């Protein structure tokens, strides 16, 4: 009954605090939804540097809330020349049943909270995942991802086509880091990633023998 | 002039049931029954996916890992245990597969064609735990249908 | 002549936040924004010049990039699927530079006011997609 409004949320450091929006779409009861913070393992962290506000609230039905996302002190201790993850979750209470012998089910949304210092603020539409490099190796290709961002590759294939529809088992790149993963040789290599918004745009590249970078 | 300005993102999912509390009801059973090694009837645990774009649970990969959590009966994690001290467990099917509570990752592309429905159906049985006994009384129990982002 | 635009109204902008790609897509329309043209120091009473001057009355007119045989949705730079409307008087506004209706003045200053919405576009094929998205009108005045 309890939905966010976006599937990733990214926390610009230039900021302190900042909001998510929070919605009971059931319209005939109220439910809880209690929101909390976990860190890049997954782990919940309660004493910062991230705070998630308030930890539970009442929602009538049909209500719209939100909750908010507030930092310490301690925010200044982590890199600040490329992101770092957090994980924010969302998980209702649904009211508690009438009739005896029930099952009830809980919805709980769990998205990727990226922490994004000042020092790489970005812009409106700004693309950063046009500097992929891709280097072909035994089983595959070696993804280079030296952008201080994460990027979250979908689809790798010969076409465009390919690399939406294709079958591809979803990596996560750490900023400056690299990744190999299986797959056959293309000619002209395509990446699939999603964006802040939430989007899937594709890349083309062009290779220079073992090495691939992004078409302009 | 006059700029206008905004943002479209994609939403995640929610979800609803047939009913408001989002329950399914197992009606009455007979103990002995359950205690003679019966089950009850698999009941409909329908689940609709809405305000988002269901192009990502559809059948025919996901950026959506898809999982249940609750309590379990130690050493069948595919047995939501219940309250009441009934003595009974709950067991859920998806599409030709048991879930599993112990947080593993289910199937995340059980939709088909046409619909925005997850369809699994639940049954109420004897708990596998050793020396369990069916008893008079009213159970309950509540899952966590966990949707994790990519 | 008569007026002049507030100096705040000749330059404005208007945020509907951000939005559900399904809602959209789905036919959903964004919550109404206010779009208010203020008109200053007006002298309607020295518009006295030949009184064939039917009252102090002005009509407005916007201009912008406009979708496909649509002209009453003003078309978003950049993205695809995403049109803005914008109504005076419960009466939608066409982009092409036509002149609204009459709007009477009094002496000093009026407030012309219009409500806007983001939507997806009536254009065949028009497909909403993610992202961060604007849309610039301009208007122009003529008095009667």
């Amino acid at each position: 009954a309890v939905s966010l409004d976006r599937t990733r949320a990214v926390f610009d450091g230039s900021e302190k605090s900042m909001t998510l929006d929070i919605s009971n779409d059931n319209k005939q009861l109220p439910y809880l939804a209690q929101a909390w913070i976990e860190n890049e393992n997954q782990e919940k962290i309660i004493t910062g540097p991230v705070i998630a506000t308030p930890p539970v609230q009442r929602l009538e039905p049909g209500a719209k809330s939100m909750v908010r996302l507030s930092t310490t002190p301690d925010i200044s201790k982590l890199p600040q020349d490329r992101e770092s993850l957090f994980y924010f979750n969302l998980r209702e209470i649904p009211p508690r049943s009438e009739k005896a012998n029930v099952l009830q089910i809980a919805l709980q949304t769990k998205i990727k909270l990226f922490y994004r210092p000042a020092a790489i603020k970005t812009r409106p539409n700004e693309v950063w995942q046009d500097q992929l490099i891709l280097n072909k190796v035994s089983g595959g290709y070696r993804i280079e991802n030296p952008t201080p961002y994460y990027v979250t590759v979908i689809g790798l294939g010969g076409s465009e086509k390919q690399a939406e529809e294709g079958e591809f088992e979803t990596v996560m790149l750490s900023p400056r880091s690299e990744q190999t993963v299986k797959s056959a040789n293309y000619n002209t290599p395509y990446l699939s990633y999603i964006n802040d918004y939430g989007g899937r745009p594709v890349l083309s590249f062009i290779c220079n023998g073992s090495r691939c970078s992004v078409k302009k | 002039k006059v700029t206008f300005n905004n943002t479209v993102v994609d939403a995640p999912c929610s979800i609803s049931q047939k009913s408001a509390d989002q329950s399914i009801d197992f009606g009455q059973l007979s103990k002995s029954f359950l205690e003679a090694g019966g089950v009850s009837k698999p009941m409909d645990l329908d689940i609709e996916l809405v305000n988002c774009d269901i192009t990502a649970f559809k059948g025919g990969k996901g950026t959506v890992k898809l999982a249940f959590t609750g309590p379990i009966v130690n050493g069948h994690s595919d047995e939501l245990d219940t309250n009441g001290g009934t003595g009974l467990a709950i067991v859920v099917q998806g599409a030709g597969k048991n879930v599993v509570f112990d947080g593993s990752e289910g199937d995340a592309n059980t939709l088909k064609d046409g619909e925005n429905v997850l369809h699994y159906t639940a049954v109420v049985k004897k708990s596998s735990a050793v020396g369990a006994a069916v008893t008079e009384g009213a159970f309950s129990a509540v899952a966590n249908f966990n949707l994790t982002y990519q």
